[PDB]
Order: structure tokens, then sequence, then C-alpha cells
């Protein structure tokens, strides 16, 4: 019953390397 | 630290064959190409995605970085698509693939897909969602949704992250950066990729909102 949701992320602070 | 633009397939049959591979799974899925962020009713408009807004700031995309980004957009329209493969695998379903050389800091893509509000996609059964704007104000937060049009972003493969040895197949990195005062998200080879080596990044590179015990 209950409804949940994945989401990706990513920095947006630091650069690549 | 400077983003490479990146080297496309010389073979022109090799280029269309890596276009074909992308339009068959975007076909599969039922959605459009979209190589920009869709900005739709009853979703978030234009004026929401605003980098100002990031709880903590922005990186900032620099003129040489912006030329890089513009050049790598320009060839995609004029048929010089990244040397990518979309291929689909029983254990992970659709991945991507290099099909040709990516040398370290190499632009892959952007994440695309229509914008909305994180508190509009709290219950959404998209397993791609991507977050684009994490806001002081949770209803002023923004997610990439690539369930109806999008691109080849949404097919790439992350690394599990409750694994000792899983942080190892990690070769590419998805950052946040601020174009013209707006979130932009974009994917870059953080490693040399060869020929037919999948790509995997990291699901949960600021928050850990996707659940990858599971992952292979
Ligand atoms: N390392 C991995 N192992 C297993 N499944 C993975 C994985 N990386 C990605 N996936 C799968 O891909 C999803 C994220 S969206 C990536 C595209 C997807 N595989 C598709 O066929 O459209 C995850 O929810 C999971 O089902």
């Amino acid at each position: 019953q209950l409804a949940k949701a994945a989401r990706k992320s990513a920095p947006a602070t630091g650069g690549v390397k | 630290r400077r983003l490479l633009p990146f080297v496309s397939s010389e073979d022109p049959a090799q280029r269309l064959k890596q276009m074909g591979t992308l339009a068959s799974a975007l076909t599969e899925l039922q959605m459009e190409f979209s190589d920009d962020l869709t900005y739709s009713s009853g979703m978030a408009p234009r004026s929401a995605n605003q980098a100002r807004f990031e709880e903590g700031g922005m990186q900032v995309l620099t003129k040489e970085d912006i030329e890089t980004l513009e050049q790598c957009r320009a060839m995609c329209k004029r048929g010089d698509c990244p040397p990518l493969l979309v291929v689909f695998d029983s254990r992970e379903g659709f991945t991507v693939e290099a099909d040709g050389q990516i040398k370290d800091m190499t632009f892959i893509a952007e994440y695309t897909g229509d914008v909305d509000y994180i508190r509009n996609r709290e219950h959404d059964d998209c397993d791609s969602m991507m977050t684009l704007l994490l806001a002081k104000d949770p209803s002023s937060s923004l997610v990439i949704c690539p369930d109806k049009r999008g691109n080849i972003a949404r097919f790439i493969s992350g690394i599990n992250n409750h694994t000792l040895d899983a942080k190892k197949k990690q070769n590419c990195k998805c950052v946040r950066y601020s174009v013209n005062g707006e979130c932009r998200v974009f994917l870059v080879a953080t490693r040399d990729i060869a020929k037919g080596e999948r790509l995997y990044y990291d699901y949960n590179g600021y928050e850990h909102e996707y659940p990858t015990q599971h992952f292979v």
C-alpha cells in the first residue's frame, strides 16, 4: 500500500578531479 | 584541469550504428531524444532553474570549459556523437559502453530530461531521476526526469556502494556546474576508458537517495 522514489545526486563543489 | 571534447568515431557507419543503439533503447522505453533540459507544463518553469538557490553554492563553469561544452553540443547536432554504444545487459538492463577510446577529463554527455520539482516527484517510479538543484527551501528543489524525453546519460550504470570492490568499477563522474546562472548536470571520464569498457559512475555522489545494495 505505502507509496518511495530513487534519485541520483551529484556534487555542486570540488570539480571533477 | 580542463574539460576535453570527445573524439567521435572516424567511420561514419560506426557513428550511425552508435546513434542507432540509443534510438533503439529510447524507442524501447517509449521516449523522445532530447539533448537539452526541457521545462514542461504542470512541472518546473525555466525560471525555477537558478544556481544561486543551491544550498552552499554551486561551482561555476569557466569560459574555457563552456566553449568545450558548446563544441561537443555542436558536434552532436552535426552528427559527431560521443563514441558510446547502448547495450542491453540481462544483469543491469540497458548499459553504456565506450565504442572507442575516451581519455581522462573528456566530456561524455549532459544529463537531460524534463525538469520538475522534487515535491512533484516524491513517489515517482522512474528509475532514472537525477537531482538538479538542492535548495534550502525544499519546495524550490528540482529533479531531472528522463521518463518521456532524454539522452544517453539515463542509460549509464552506477556502482554498488555497499561492496568492498565496487568503487573500482567507477571510471566516470557526475558533477553539477553553474552555466549562465542555471544548474546543469554533466558526465566526465575520470580515467582513460578503453573500447568496450562499461561506463559506471557513483549514483550517490552527493546525497544517498539511490538504493544500490543489489547492483552488480
Ligand atoms: N551496477 C548495476 N547493477 C545492476 N543494476 C544496475 C546497475 N547500474 C544500473 N542498474 C540498473 O539501472 C537503473 C538505473 S537507470 C540506468 C538505465 C537502466 N539500466 C535501463 O535499463 O533503463 C537501476 O535502478 C538498476 O535497475
